């Protein structure tokens, strides 16, 4: 039942500030340590800072001292990373990691993360932050008929892309985003369907970007 | 302060074979050492702490020894879920620090792109741009070409491709090849056409569809 | 039993396929598997309190880390690592997750003892030798034992690498009542000096003892033969 659930996605211009929440359950959350660990796009992992909401110690780490502020609230079970001001060079993807500790000889202890958050991303930028597109591809003249959605234009990545809202994932492929000649990102999405199925059976995409508050589902339309 | 280094960078193995990665120190860090496991997407999870011992859900076939400053995680029947980055900590000195991963890759049979084709959606040219897509499903290996036939006349610079990683239950790859065109030109052909050559096929595919008919 | 009979481990303890392996201490049963037929394997098992134990024994049979952990396999609580020689150290944690309390105890029964730990180091010290026994304080670069006689006080620096410096403070301002010290590394020798003379020689053994060598009336040479102490006022009375 052990949950680390963390806050949405993020835009932010150069010099905005930021706090980002960790909401906990599942535990003794005044028990456990709270940790927060960084991975740049693509990058290693880095690990930022600590909180033990007990007596609510910070032990920053020494990349990051005087940076970036952690805090804990045990009275809502949440921990948080907050910002005093937002650089162009802090877009990476962050994490809320539940800490076991141990005293590494001597005079200090480190910890080990066993339970993990699915992840805040952040991106920094002074661009214009478009919503998606809607544009569906039909399927025609198949083998098992394949069939998606088509995402073009929008800014910052990440989309969710889900097909009849859940409960269809047996041949779901979403693309990675593709960074077009206009600084906007294009993906898509596509489903292998039984031939057979074809408008005894409706498909529908429920596209998610939060960044821009967007969110449009459309239907395929075969034809 | 401590730095990790791991070895290898990428890897490719077959089902079943017996795979180890190494993570070496600079210093004694004899117990502290943990190993996560960052699958496709998100997010890490905790496989091994204390470089022996074994975390609750794990499976068996997952291992893990090592003492001073050289260390092994150790697969002993490979799995296609297994397909993700491992990484290496120590929590020895303060601070925490992570080593570089290291890629695991899946090795499977050939066969098939499985290609498909989707025109426009009419609606894109509610903009003056069109879009055409060409779809290659469920392949091995990744290596793969894709060519955008127009009045059998290739077209230039206005195309785009994306792969999908290596999928968890038969671990192939996925394929989108994008062509964008604008509807100014669109208009000026018939046949738009896809030629696919993988290694896995016999001769070059070509799927293809008149435009509006 | 059979096909697995016994042998004995660095702390009193017993230790006796689809190698396999059956352990029993502490009024309960571990087993877990081995990878050799000598006892170099994991031993897990279950306390009443829903406490995890696990009991680590090395591969070259002389060194079992006996741990406790709490319901979870993670978080511990004691560790106690037991080597062939005697040479324990047992760790105990605040379940703020910062050792506690540490207690390091050599091979010729000398224990030494750290007591409230704070969370950066700051604790009791006190040193359990033969007869007596030394207290003192912990700072963040080295173990300080002191003992005190009036004005005098006697303190013993242990280093972190483990080696030994002893130095002498008075805060007397007589000159034939203040006692200056001088120390030799290399012997492990205290010269107490009084008044441009010397008094006695303390040496501070290998063995974890302490001898008293007083010198003559002139304090050119020593004389007679060295006295181990065995009273903590033996210690006092030197620094009369």
């Amino acid at each position: 039942e052990v949950q680390l659930v963390q806050s949405g996605a993020e835009v932010k211009m150069p010099g905005e500030s930021l706090k980002i929440s960790c909401e906990v359950s599942g535990y003794s959350f005044t028990s456990y340590w709270i940790g927060w660990v960084r991975q740049m796009p693509g990058k290693g992992l880095e690990w930022m800072g600590i909180i033990y909401p007990g007596d609510s110690d910070t032990r920053y780490s020494p990349s990051f001292q005087g940076q970036v502020t952690i805090s804990a609230d045990k009275s809502i079970s949440t921990a948080y990373l907050q910002w005093s001001s937002l650089k162009a060079s802090d877009t990476a993807m962050y994490y809320c990691t539940r800490s076991i500790s141990r005293s590494g000889p001597g005079f200090s202890l480190s910890w080990f993360f066993d339970y993990w958050g699915q992840g805040t991303l952040v991106t920094v930028s002074s661009a214009s932050t478009k919503g998606p597109s809607v544009f569906p591809l039909a399927p025609s003249s198949k083998s098992t008929a394949a069939l998606g959605c088509l995402v073009k234009d929008y800014f910052p990545e990440p989309v969710t892309v889900s097909w009849n809202s859940g409960a269809l994932t047996s041949g779901v492929h979403t693309f990675p985003a593709v960074l077009q000649s206009s600084g906007l990102y294009s993906l898509s999405s596509v489903v292998t369907v039984p031939s057979s199925s074809l408008g005894t059976q409706t498909y529908i995409c429920n596209v998610n970007h939060k960044p821009s508050n967007t969110k449009v589902d459309k239907r395929v339309e075969p034809k | 302060a401590i730095q990790l280094t791991q070895s290898p960078s990428s890897l490719s193995a077959s089902v079943g074979d017996r795979v180890t990665i190494t993570c070496r120190a600079s210093q004694g860090i004899s117990n502290a050492l943990a190993w996560y496991q960052q699958k496709p997407g998100k997010a890490p999870k905790l496989l091994i702490y204390d470089a022996s011992s074994l975390e609750r859900g794990v499976p068996s076939r997952f291992s893990g020894s090592g003492f001073g400053t050289d260390f092994t995680l150790t697969i002993s029947s490979l799995q296609p879920e297994d397909f993700a980055i491992y990484y290496c900590q120590q929590f020895n000195g303060f601070p925490n620090t992570f080593g570089q991963g290291t890629r695991v890759e899946i090795k499977r049979t050939v066969a098939a792109p499985s290609v498909f084709i989707f025109p426009p959606s009419d609606e894109q040219l509610k903009s003056g741009t069109a879009s055409v897509v060409c779809l290659l499903n469920n392949f091995y290996p990744r290596e793969a070409k894709v060519q955008w036939k127009v009045d059998n006349a290739l077209q230039s610079g206005n195309s785009q491709e994306s792969v999908t990683e290596q999928d968890s239950k038969d671990s192939t790859y996925s394929l989108s090849s994008t062509l964008t065109l604008s509807k100014a030109d669109y208009e000026k052909h018939k046949v738009y056409a896809c030629e696919v050559t993988h290694q896995g096929l016999s001769s070059p595919v070509t799927k293809s569809f008149n435009r509006g008919e | 039993e059979k096909n697995s009979v016994s042998v004995d481990l660095p702390g009193e303890m017993k230790v006796l396929n689809k190698y396999d392996l059956i352990a029993t201490v502490d009024k309960l049963e571990l087993k877990g598997t081995s990878d050799k037929n000598n006892g170099s394997g994991v031993l897990e098992g279950v306390k009443a309190d829903k406490s995890k134990v696990k009991l680590t024994i090395s591969d070259d049979l002389g060194q079992t880390t006996l741990e406790v952990f709490k319901e979870d396999g993670k978080t511990l609580v004691s560790k106690k690592v037991t080597s062939k020689d005697k040479s324990s150290t047992e760790e105990k944690f605040n379940e703020k997750g910062e050792v506690s309390e540490k207690i390091i105890t050599r091979a010729d029964g000398t224990r030494l003892e750290y007591t409230g730990i704070k969370s950066d180091g700051s604790g009791k010290a006190k040193e359990v030798l033969k007869g007596y026994v030394l207290e003192g304080t912990l700072t963040a670069e080295k173990t300080t034992l002191v003992v005190k006689e009036g004005t005098v006080t006697l303190s013993k620096n242990i280093s972190k690498s483990g080696e030994v410096s002893v130095e002498l403070n008075d805060t007397d301002s007589s000159a034939a009542t203040k006692k200056t010290a001088a120390w030799n590394s290399g012997t492990s020798t205290l010269t107490i000096t009084v008044n441009s003379k010397k008094t006695k020689d303390l040496v501070f053994t290998k063995e974890n003892t302490i001898t008293v060598q007083q010198y003559d009336s002139n304090g050119t040479k020593l004389e007679g033969s060295a006295v181990e102490i065995t009273k903590l006022d033996e210690i006092k009375n030197a620094l009369k």
